[PDB]
């Protein structure tokens, strides 16, 4: 809850600005986030979680149809209740 | 989005915003380049090279000269010092 | 004149050549020492990079990237890694004797690494004020080891190392309120005396 300044680098999380756009790097933990001026979240993530990370950006598999596996684990046809 | 999605796949595209009549927003002094290096040579910087072999990234950046100093582009002559 | 020796005692301290302990908790990547300083060729550019190390803990794995003869050999997580072999492989040498990684690079350069944190670069008579960085200038004068990149002496070393970081848009560290007790020992007088 304490507002900090920027940039910021604690706990292996460099919180930087690149190309006038804000960045959050976690290369130890294998991810790089960022945002643009308008607001467009982006998430770069390694190959280490291939068939691991299940969530709202779906699994990191090859397929694209089966990447709605709910918090229970259920292939759903709706992109909404998921 | 479609620009970046193709860029990530190993095949970049160029200059598409020239005629598209839409450029993504950025603060003053900069506008949207494409494939600028992340290691932006700024003003209060050490002249070192061939460590930033990172991949090339999209985003707005300064003109040819006009080095960065605290969130704005400023001409190379007016580089300050610090104490 | 004898062979001087930097060091990185613990997580966040630095011992200069002429001999000057000072405090610098950083988190960005920093220039430990180099030769490209003012009016010289710029042969070697040893760097150091820390991650999560402003508060010393079981964390703070270092990353060391050393740039000599157009090469790129670097080390972290126990082993060394070559990213770009240098031209003159003749002077190159690596001696994994005991705890250490002794590491020659020429007639007038050497490095040591205890596999965990310590960085102790060792120079010869050759330079005698040809370098700069965190370890200072290697001149014998001990109070001019705070000559920042902008060519002046500071007094508060937390502002010194902030000049020597590589990524000029990452975080400059925060001026801590000085006190003889760090975070945990602060207001925990009991524990302080078992460590004392
Ligand atoms: C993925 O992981 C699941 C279980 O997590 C496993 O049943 C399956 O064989 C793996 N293969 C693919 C293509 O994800
Ligand atoms: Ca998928
Ligand atoms: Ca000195």
């Amino acid at each position: 809850d304490q507002r900090v300044s920027m940039p910021y680098a604690s706990k292996g999380l460099y919180l930087e600005t690149e190309a006038g756009y804000y960045k959050l790097s976690g290369e130890a933990y294998g991810f790089v986030a960022r945002i643009d001026g308008s607001g467009n979240f982006q998430v770069l993530l390694s190959d280490r979680y291939f068939n691991k990370t299940c969530g709202l950006c779906g699994n990191f598999n090859i397929f694209a149809e089966d990447d709605f596996m709910t918090q229970e684990g259920t292939l759903t046809s709706d992109p909404y209740d998921f | 989005e479609y620009a970046r999605t193709c860029a990530q796949e190993g095949m970049v595209l160029y200059g598409w915003t020239d005629h598209s009549a839409c450029s993504p927003v950025c603060p003053a002094g900069m506008e949207y380049r494409q494939c600028v290096s992340p290691c932006a040579r700024t003003c209060q910087s050490l002249h070192i090279n061939e460590m930033c072999q990172e991949r090339c990234v999209d985003g707005c950046s300064c003109p040819e000269g006009q080095l960065l100093d605290e969130g704005l582009c400023v001409e190379s002559t007016e580089c300050p010092c610090v104490h | 004149v004898c062979d001087a020796t930097c060091s990185t005692i613990g997580m966040a301290h630095y011992l200069t050549f002429d001999g000057l302990k000072y405090l610098f908790p950083g988190e960005c990547q920093y220039v430990l020492v180099q030769d490209y300083c003012g009016s010289n060729p710029g042969t070697f550019r040893i760097l150091v990079g820390n991650k999560g190390c402003s508060h010393p803990s079981v964390k703070c794995k270092k990353r060391v990237t050393i740039l000599v003869e157009g090469g790129e050999i670097e080390l972290f997580d126990g082993e060394v890694n070559v990213k770009r072999p240098m031209k003159d492989e003749t002077h190159f040498e690596v001696v994994e004797s005991g705890r250490y990684i002794i590491l020659l690079l020429g007639k007038a350069l050497s490095v040591v690494w205890d596999r965990h944190l310590s960085i102790s670069v060792v120079l010869k008579q050759t330079y005698q004020e040809k370098v700069c960085g965190l370890c200072g200038n290697f001149d014998g004068i001990q109070n001019n080891d705070l000559t920042s990149s902008n060519l002046q002496v500071e007094e508060d070393p937390v502002d010194f190392g902030n000049s020597w970081k590589v990524s000029s848009q990452c975080a400059d560290t925060r001026k801590v309120p000085l006190d003889s007790s760090p975070a945990t020992c602060h207001n925990n007088i009991m524990k302080q005396t078992m460590v004392d």
